[PDB]
């Protein structure tokens, strides 16, 4: 006698709440960090209420469950301060819990923008051990899905295997809150120019 | 088979949501328009109505003193010429009354100069006549004609000189009787040739006096009338009236003259009865042969009759024609009192024009004075005529005022396109929500149809 | 009790629902902000519009369209013109009136020229001969009466010194001896008895006189044309001018019928052939006129026929007028007073066209000064030019007085809104982190109740 996916369900409205929330921010909005912080202990807390209800899947004072967060859904959460400092940042973390050389990115200034095909990236997917980035573009299909060697780009520093190109949400969140704030002034400059002559 | 299977229906659930989301913008976002519509159309008539007859009422103020009186202003050039005609019309008309009365009035005044002074004068001509001794000027003696005194003072030598002896005129051989004043008032009406003349012998003597005129300046040739110095033939009628005759009435120096009279042209006949109806009496039947009579009108003037009703009115004057005892200065009490009693004639029929050339000069005062009334009329209807150069002359001075006005009208038809506009959108958020709420009912049964177990059968 | 904690589910999922609505909330307030962006894209068209349309009108005004003063003084320098019109108006208007009066004196003395003009020949009307004397009115009167009586006119004219007309006074005297001036003065019978039956009017009413025959043997009225004996010339009744029964009337009413005319001055010398009765019906040889003297012979019932004499002579003075001597005292009392009047009256009438001439200046001048106010109109022409100048002018004021409104309340009514919407994002913050609480904090009185179960 069980009753399980409910939970599963409210797993599903936190995330869609963290959805709405990533991109609901005024222009106005100063810090966000208490936000993040709130949103970590919610998130958190049902995790360790996922053990507390899966002590008894094995099946009162039940066992310990001493499972740790090491996920990689949690990366979801860390981000956000550094998209809200500027555009300059790069931040998918994968493996560094700071950011990219933990303050500053250094890599080679390959940005919102495509490196050749110079457009913003609007359907990217990314390789976690490359970070390599391609929408399906004019790259699609020049040894598309041969993993072995010779993936675009010259002289990489890995012999690569099959997973295609997989999620990653934080690629157009940058964009959108930095072009508000950057069109902002331009409407305020325009406005001002002109507003009462 | 039937281990898992629809677990994946739960993708209804991503299109009802999206499908949801649309349809509830699509219908939120044109609501939200329509509601701008309402507000902005409501918001422009108000702005318009708050200024729309503002600017009527300030204008018609100094407008007002120009306003729409215009027509009638413009049309009393109209009734004004007519006035101003009429009135040079009827002033012409005044005009020629008083002209045409001075005309009456000079025509009366030459009416009376030339009548009361003469005619004054010529009857009072007998006093000077009466009284005055120098040449010329009138005499006793012009009482047959005005130099007759200078032939009878020159016959005075030639009483004799002719085919006959001639002693007399025959004025001195035969005169009025003594006291016969009031019978004498006529006799030069009476008669006429007999006292004037001279005697002759015989007709031979036709041209025989005419010329001796020429000794002192004598006026006139002069009659010749013949009869012997005595009595003749009394074997016929000898004619005597009902009154002292022209026989029983006379002086004589020569008594035997008797008989030429009853031989006279009738003239002699004479009888003055008192009245004019009396002489109607009894001169019919011609009593003892008389045939002509005088008659009183007034104590001035009167009548002369014949025949018993035969009637005639002449010119009395007090003339006397005789040398007789009873002579013209024996008048004088009458010749004096009664000049200075009927003299009165100069003043009275002067009095009896001027009073009615007072009247109706006095009449002329009204038609002199609504002239003048007609005179002041001009210039009145010229100060009311000048509304004209008033408020033409004014240049209608709105337009500084009128500029308001171009923005105030094309605004309600701004709000008439807007109002064209929310015409429609009104219906096409409804024709909107007939696509989306009946849309919904998907979503709905999507939502529902979400049941459904996990149990242990086979 | 009854069932162990299976009631107690429903709180989850009523929470649940209330996150979907603050998410369906949040949906909406985002959809409203785009909105509002959409407001901002709507008052950046109109200032940018408006701000252009502004300069571009205010530009406007750096052209000369000069004005001055003049916008009013010009009409009120041109009052005193439109008033010179005036004055010269009732100038004219004078003038014309001058111009009746002097037309309505001149009238009369045009009639009196007509008059003259109809009297410059023998007489238009016999009772001018009357105006002398009081008495001589009544007898006036007395003609307008029996003008007034054609029964007594008829029957006895006018005097015989009235209607008698000749060449002169002198051919006139045929009738002055004959029939004295007193008797002269008495209305024309036409037949003998007519007397008695018309008398009273002109005896009573007025004062003149009449008369009535002497014998009536109608022959004719001297024996033959050996009548003509002394150089006698002719006929008198026929010499004279006039109506029938008028030179009937006098025959024997005053012993004229059988007397002939002549100008030699003539005697009746037949005496010597009559030292006899010898009337034979006729009286004849009493009187005749000759000249202008007159000898009387008498035929007395009583006498034995030899006569005796009696002589008048005729004067040349103002009776029996045909009209004033024909010409010779009208030539000086009229005829040349007459026509130095008609010299004035063709000196007055061109006086009143020269008076005309100098209205025809002004009538010019009236013309003139309506063409002159119609350049002062063309003037106005300009006026309107420069007040429709004015009126663009003014156009714009009003239009950039609009737009300053406009933009001052278009850039910040609707986009301070902005602040209700970020208030609105701070309410959602706040709702969905405390319901998430909310929700998390139901948990262990959760299906973990199996203590009792």
């Amino acid at each position: 006698r069980d009753l399980s996916n409910i939970y599963q369900q409210c797993y599903k409205q936190i995330d869609e709440t963290i959805n709405q929330l990533v991109d609901s921010t005024s222009p106005s909005t100063i810090g966000i960090e208490e936000q993040v912080a709130d949103i970590t202990s919610t998130y958190k807390l049902l995790s360790t209420y996922e053990s507390e209800s899966n002590s008894f899947d094995e099946h009162p004072t039940p066992e310990p469950a001493t499972m740790v967060n090491n996920t990689d859904t949690l990366k979801i959460l860390k981000v956000l301060p550094y998209i809200w400092n500027d555009p300059t940042c790069v931040i998918p973390d994968l493996q560094n819990p700071a950011d990219e050389d933990d303050l500053q990115i250094e890599g080679g200034k390959i940005e919102l923008t495509c490196p050749i095909t110079c457009k913003p990236y609007e359907a990217p997917l990314i390789s976690r051990k490359c970070n390599h980035v391609f929408d399906r573009d004019g790259i699609q299909n020049y040894l598309q899905g041969y993993t072995t060697r010779d993936c675009p780009q010259a002289a990489c520093s890995q012999v690569v295997s099959m997973r295609d190109f997989v999620r990653d949400p934080i690629m157009e969140l940058r964009c959108k809150i930095a072009k508000m704030k950057e069109s902002q002034e331009q409407d305020k400059r325009s406005s001002q120019a002109i507003d009462v002559l | 088979a039937k281990v898992i299977y629809v677990n994946e229906k739960d993708s209804e659930h991503q299109n009802a949501r999206e499908l949801l989301r649309d349809v509830k913008s699509r219908f939120e976002k044109e609501k939200s328009n329509q509601a701008e519509a309402q507000s902005n159309i409501d918001q422009g008539r108000k702005k318009v109505d708050a200024l729309n007859k503002t600017i009527a009422h300030l204008e018609e103020e100094l407008t007002k003193e120009m306003g729409g009186d215009k027509d009638q202003m413009r049309q009393e050039l109209e009734q004004l010429e007519k006035a101003n005609e009429k009135l040079r019309e009827v002033n012409n008309s005044l005009v020629v009354s008083l002209q045409d009365v001075k005309n009456e009035e000079r025509d009366i005044q030459h009416e009376r100069e030339s009548e009361l002074r003469t005619i004054s004068r010529s009857i009072q001509n007998k006093k000077v006549e009466l009284q005055n001794i120098a040449k010329g000027n009138d005499t006793f003696l012009m009482n047959f004609d005005r130099n007759m005194d200078r032939l009878l003072r020159t016959i005075e030598q030639r009483k004799n000189e002719f085919e006959t002896p001639a002693i007399g005129p025959l004025g001195s051989l035969v005169t009025i009787r003594k006291g016969f004043e009031k019978w004498t008032r006529s006799i030069q009406r009476a008669i006429s040739s007999s006292l004037n003349a001279f005697v002759v012998s015989n007709p031979k003597d036709n041209r025989l006096f005419r010329d001796i005129m020429r000794s002192c300046g004598i006026r006139s040739n002069i009659p010749i009338v013949t009869y012997c110095l005595s009595q003749f033939d009394y074997s016929k009628g000898r004619a005597h009236g009902n009154y002292p005759t022209i026989v029983d009435a006379l002086e004589f120096s020569k008594p035997e003259i008797e008989c030429l009279f009853v031989d006279l042209s009738r003239i002699e006949r004479i009888v003055l009865i008192e009245d004019k109806n009396e002489a109607r009496n009894f001169l019919q039947r011609n009593p003892v042969n008389v045939n002509m009579a005088l008659s009183l009108r007034d104590r001035r003037s009167g009548f002369q009759l014949s025949g018993g009703y035969r009637l005639d009115t002449v010119t009395y004057q007090d003339k006397i024609r005789l040398k007789v005892n009873s002579s013209s200065d024996n008048g004088t009490q009458y010749l004096k009192d009664l000049i200075e009693q009927e003299t009165k004639e100069l003043q009275n029929i002067r009095d009896r024009y001027e009073e009615k050339l007072s009247e109706v000069r006095s009449r002329l005062k009204e038609i002199d004075g609504r002239l003048k009334s007609t005179k002041n009329e001009m210039r009145k209807t010229n100060f009311r005529m000048t509304e004209l150069k008033m408020n033409v002359g004014k240049v209608v001075d709105t337009g500084i005022l009128n500029s308001k006005i171009n923005e105030r009208k094309n605004q309600e038809q701004a709000i008439a396109s807007y109002e064209a506009a929310k015409e429609e959108l009104g219906l096409k958020i409804e024709q909107i929500a007939q696509e989306a709420q009946p849309i919904k009912e998907q979503y709905d049964s999507t939502k529902l149809a979400l049941v459904e177990a996990q149990d242990e059968l086979q | 009790k009854t069932d162990e904690f299976l009631k107690a589910k429903e709180k989850i999922n009523e929470i649940f629902e209330k996150l979907n609505t603050i998410r369906d909330e949040v949906i909406k307030k985002k959809n409203q902000n785009e909105y509002y962006r959409g407001r901002t894209k709507k008052l950046q068209a109109t200032i940018i519009s408006t701000k252009e349309d502004f300069l571009r009108s205010q530009e406007i005004l750096a052209q000369t369209h000069l004005p001055e003063k003049s916008v009013f003084e010009d009409i009120d320098i041109k009052r005193k013109e439109i008033i010179n019109k005036e004055g010269e108006i009732r100038d004219l208007i004078s003038e014309i009136d001058a111009k009746a009066n002097a037309i309505n004196h001149e009238m009369r003395s045009i009639q009196r020229q007509a008059e003259s003009k109809t009297k410059s020949l023998t007489t238009t009307d016999k009772i001018g001969i009357l105006n002398q004397d009081q008495d001589l009115k009544e007898v006036r009167d007395a003609v307008l009466m029996v003008r007034e009586h054609p029964e007594m006119k008829d029957k006895i004219l006018e005097p015989p010194i009235m209607t008698v007309s000749a060449i002169n006074a002198q051919f006139a005297a045929y009738l002055a001896q004959c029939v004295d001036y007193n008797t002269s003065k008495a209305l024309t019978v036409v037949d003998s008895d007519s007397y008695k039956l018309f008398a009273n009017p002109i005896l009573d009413k007025f004062k003149v006189n009449l008369r009535e025959l002497s014998s009536a043997d109608t022959t004719p009225p001297v024996p033959a044309e050996t009548v003509r004996d002394l150089g006698f010339e002719g006929y008198l009744s026929d010499f004279i001018t006039g109506d029938k029964r008028v030179m009937k009337m006098l025959c024997q009413t005053s012993k004229i019928h059988t007397i002939p005319v002549s100008r030699r001055e003539l005697t009746p010398a037949q005496i010597k052939k009559l030292i006899t009765p010898r009337p034979n019906g006729k009286i004849l040889f009493k009187r005749i006129i000759h000249g202008n003297r007159l000898v009387d012979i008498k035929q007395s019932a009583y006498g034995s026929k030899q006569v005796f004499p009696t002589d008048v002579s005729i004067k040349q003075t103002n009776f029996y007028q045909g009209s004033i001597m024909s010409n010779e005292q009208k030539i000086r009392i009229e005829n040349e007073i007459i026509n130095l009047k008609n010299e004035y009256n063709d000196r007055k009438s061109t006086l009143d066209a020269l008076s005309n001439q100098k209205s025809g200046y002004r009538h010019e001048l009236s013309e003139l000064a309506s063409k002159n106010d119609d350049i002062n109109r063309e003037a106005h022409q300009l006026n309107e030019i420069r007040k429709k100048y004015t009126m663009r002018k003014s156009t714009i004021e009003t239009l950039r007085e609009k737009l300053d409104q406009l933009k001052r309340e278009a850039r910040k009514d609707v986009s301070q809104k902005i602040k209700d919407i970020d208030d609105q994002i701070q309410q959602l913050l706040l709702k969905q982190r405390h319901l998430l609480s909310k929700m998390a904090s139901s948990m262990k009185s959760l299906k973990n109740c199996q203590k009792e179960l």
